[PDB]
């Protein structure tokens, strides 16, 4: 049913996964701003 | 008056102009005098 | 646990068993279920071939197409009327366009280097108006950082709080003498009327997400 | 749509981003290349 | 109390007006669908499907005024 | 050939069978799909040609 | 209750759905299955063309 | 029409009629106004180009 | 490619510009242009094949952009020289012809030829 | 008597709304004429389609119209 | 203290009237698609992607009055 | 207080100035249409024409939103 | 004075509105570009600098109305 392959994508969405972490990194910060309110 | 009617009777106007021969006065020319006919029947030759 | 958690875990269930209990079991012929998700296939690879140039298309293909099928179930799930909202919480939404808009940023920085930014002069104009045509080039183009999420969320969220308000007024319309609960037939068809429309415009919008983010990339991988 | 703004900001969205991560790598590995399975098995009975 | 009741009542009254570029634009969906029809006959059958949607999205805009209006009240 | 003529008609799929049992009797058909998952086209070069492709578009 | 109320609208919409579009739906996959198979069963003869 | 200077295959076709042209599907793939007159004039000059050609 | 035909005069049978007098208005051709079909009102008409410009006084016709860039003109005759103080004198005589003389509108074309023949 | 004023004042702002549904409806029967002139022959399939429209824009100015009297009455 | 609430309900009401360009707007597009779809019998498969993206765009903008509309209406 | 109310009311008063640019967006994606169910091919030349005049007329829109947000949160 | 400074954010406000105007005008110009160059392809290249200089006009109208929003924002 499922032919698990692999597929490169570490090699292909590395710029989107460094821009999560940043983004996830000021999420924790805007939360915790937010909470002030 | 049909569109080539009208185009016809400008290319008649515009063969009279200096220097216009006498062939294009022949194409401008028709000796022809359409006999009409009808379903036999005739009405008279009449110039075309 | 928090609801929202619930929902994720939700969608993912609802996604695998698209994909799991769509065929049985691989036959040459198929299943009828799998032929819905074969023409999205088609329609969205027709799509993104239109778009992005090289291989590159395939390459952030996987991509487009769990940004459709993702917005497609949130915006289908969060419409049944006793379930609690993914897409109504913005900042998954907005962060994720955030995300995109900086990855393509990045992209289109490694790919084609300081020489971006040559992106944002578009053509030879006469030259005392070619660094106007670059500031409100880039003001612009930092707005599409926002834009791509706001349209989704606005619609999703609005389509929501539409449906609810609509029938808390009917509720207390209906309430009164036996004479509005005859002939309150006209605005609960009119609500039904706007319910069939929250649907359709919500997988319009995951389409359009899936065209717009395309079209950023497109300039992002290719310059002009 | 009753609760809209909590400050449980950072949970919902590790919840979030960790869903995208999910359906990022099951999309790629798994299900697209079933559906070009089809494709390939259906042009490979076409050809032979 | 008085004020901001009569604020409620006047937040209201304004977003009327709103609704009127959506009234406008239905209009023009309609006008462009006849002419079109017109024009080709045969379009008709392709073309209707895509003015239902043209008008629906324009339906949308208004709706949003709408709720807006119901919320000031 | 003799052979090959009752081998078509009593062996073949010819309602439906499998689509792993074809991957089983060929491995050619994941031969293209490697080569294919590891190029990054899910283009198939004229699919859509012997095939539909249902665009919505 | 409120929301029973858009209860009874999704009822509605989901009746108008198994009224129209799941006859729909199941001619449009109908026609899609006939057309894998009619290139399928063509193959089929091809072959058995060129042994003979 | 004739054929060869040595051959004359007598010959015929048909006129288009303003019907013709109103009606052909890649006249869709020229562009000239809705409000153009061109069919009831295009009719008329084509009768007689096609009618001169014959003639010729 | 242009194509300028006539029926006993055919000529240019894309060319640099062409300018044309259509029924359109004025209408200028140059490279690809859009498929159209236009009929040619009687013209002064300027054809140019690089900067070199040949004018022509044209008796209308038929214009059509092909899609295969044919910019084909039909016309029965052209050539503006020719065209060229005789006409002028007959003009004044299709003037009076007018008045009293289907004749009415012959001379009508004749008075459009004659504001033709001011344009040259 | 501020809130007795503004619900008059309302009503007014209300009114504003319906002369979009007006010029609207009139864009509808233009394209009508101009194009049961240009076909003659598309009226029967056409006049229905028309209905339609001719209803769905006055229909705007019909809500704008409702709310007038929501506020006038409340 | 009232003339605040006030003033938040009003500046609300007034960000409705943006709303109205958008409306006018999708029509446009539409009305183009119509007319260029019933000239061709055929060019839909190019322009219908073009015809969502002039949608999705345009709309955009009324979406940004309505949510000013959204700041000033809860404040 | 004055101040407070009135910077709320003057947000309200700037998004006005939007519709005119929705419209405007509008405006160049009609005449995209048009230009390409004329030619059948200009699609190309003309898409990057089609971005600057998006951009453009969005830009003018923009300016009526970040004031409207500068006036807002101040 | 509450009362002036008000003035200004209002002013401002209103202002705002003239800058609508510039949005349609800015449109209408690529309107005419698009729909020209596809009557003649080939026409472009006289054609896109004078579309950039009627852009640019009618951006200017635009900029003197931003400019009195401007003056009452930081002045």
């Amino acid at each position: 049913m499922l032919k698990r392959f692999p597929t490169p994508i570490l090699k292909v969405y590395w710029p989107f996964f460094v821009a999560g972490a940043a983004v996830y990194y000021g999420m924790s910060k805007a939360a915790d701003l937010s909470s002030n309110t | 008056i049909s569109y080539a009617a009208y185009l016809n009777v400008a290319a008649q106007a515009i063969r009279s102009t200096e220097l216009q021969t006498a062939s294009v006065l022949n194409r401008s020319q028709t000796d022809a005098f359409y006999t009409q006919y009808k379903n036999a029947s005739e009405p008279t030759p009449i110039t075309k | 646990l928090t609801t929202f958690s619930l929902y994720t875990i939700i969608v993912l269930l609802v996604i695998t068993s698209l994909y799991t209990l769509t065929n049985n079991n691989n036959k040459i012929i198929g299943s009828r279920w799998l032929i819905s998700q074969e023409a999205i296939y088609d329609t969205i690879m027709n799509m993104t071939k239109g778009q992005i140039g090289g291989k590159n298309w395939g390459l952030y293909f996987p991509m487009i197409f769990t940004l459709f099928m993702f917005i497609f179930i949130a915006n289908l799930i969060s419409m049944i009327p006793y379930s609690f909202a993914l897409s109504a919480h913005l900042v998954f939404i907005i962060s994720l366009s955030i995300v995109i808009w900086l990855g393509n940023t990045i992209l289109g920085l490694y790919k084609h280097g300081w020489v971006f930014f040559s992106l944002f002069v578009p053509a030879g104009t006469p030259l005392p108006l070619v660094p106007l045509l670059v500031i409100i080039e880039t003001l612009s183009y930092f707005a599409r950082a926002i834009s791509l999420g706001l349209r989704l969320g606005s619609n999703i969220l609005a389509g929501h709080l539409l449906m609810v308000i609509l029938a808390g007024l009917t509720f207390n319309f209906m309430l009164i003498n036996l004479f509005t609960l005859v002939f309150g037939f006209v605005p609960l068809a009119m609500i039904l009327a706007i319910m069939m429309l929250e649907f359709a415009i919500g997988i319009i919008q995951g389409y359009v997400w899936a065209i717009l983010t395309a079209s950023y990339l497109k300039d992002a991988v290719y310059l002009h | 749509m009753p609760q809209l703004v909590p400050f449980y900001f950072m949970n919902q969205l590790t919840y979030g981003f960790l869903l995208m991560i999910t359906l990022l790598i099951l999309f790629s590995q798994f299900f697209l290349p079933m559906i070009l399975r089809l494709y390939v098995s259906r042009l490979f009975i076409s050809k032979l | 109390m008085q004020l901001v009741l009569a604020a409620k009542y006047i937040g209201a009254g304004i977003s009327t007006i709103g609704l009127l570029g959506a009234g406008i634009g239905i209009a023009i969906v309609f006008a462009a669908l006849i002419n079109g029809v017109s024009r080709n006959p045969s379009i008709k059958d392709t073309v209707f499907p895509m003015a239902i949607l043209g008008f629906a999205l324009s339906e949308a805009t208004g709706l949003f005024c709408l709720m807006v209006s119901f919320l000031l009240l | 050939l003799q052979s090959t003529l009752d081998n078509i008609q009593s062996a073949r799929p010819f309602d439906e069978l499998t689509v792993d049992d074809l991957t089983k009797i060929k491995p050619e058909i994941d031969a293209k799909v490697e080569e294919m998952v590891k190029k990054g086209k899910w283009d198939v070069p004229g699919y859509k040609d012997r095939f539909g492709n249902l665009n919505v578009m | 209750n409120d929301e029973s109320i858009l209860l009874l609208t999704f009822l509605g919409f989901t009746g108008l759905v198994a009224k129209y579009l799941a006859p729909a739906y199941k001619d449009f996959a109908d026609a899609r299955m006939k057309k894998v198979s009619d290139v399928l069963n063509a193959s089929r003869n091809k072959h058995v063309e060129a042994v003979k | 029409d004739p054929v060869s200077s040595l051959s004359f295959e007598p010959s015929e076709k048909p006129i288009f009629n303003a019907k013709t042209i109103e009606q052909s599907p890649s006249f869709g793939k020229f562009e000239i106004d809705t409000d153009a007159n061109v069919p009831r004039d295009l009719f008329e000059y084509t009768l007689a180009n096609q009618m001169l050609t014959a003639m010729a | 490619k242009l194509q300028f035909a006539l029926p006993h005069e055919t000529l240019y049978s894309e060319v640099t510009q062409v300018n044309l007098p259509a029924k359109s208005g004025r209408i200028g051709v140059l490279a690809n242009h859009v498929p159209t079909v236009e009929q040619l009102l009687p013209g002064v008409v300027e054809v140019m094949e690089g900067s070199n410009s040949k004018k022509f006084f044209i008796s209308g016709g038929f214009a059509t952009v092909q899609p295969d860039s044919q910019l084909c003109v039909t016309a029965i005759e052209a050539p503006l020289e020719s065209f060229s103080e005789n006409i002028k004198n007959l003009l004044a005589e299709a003037k009076k012809n007018v008045s009293s003389s289907r004749e009415a509108a012959e001379a009508a074309i004749q008075v459009e030829v004659l504001e033709n023949l001011q344009s040259v």
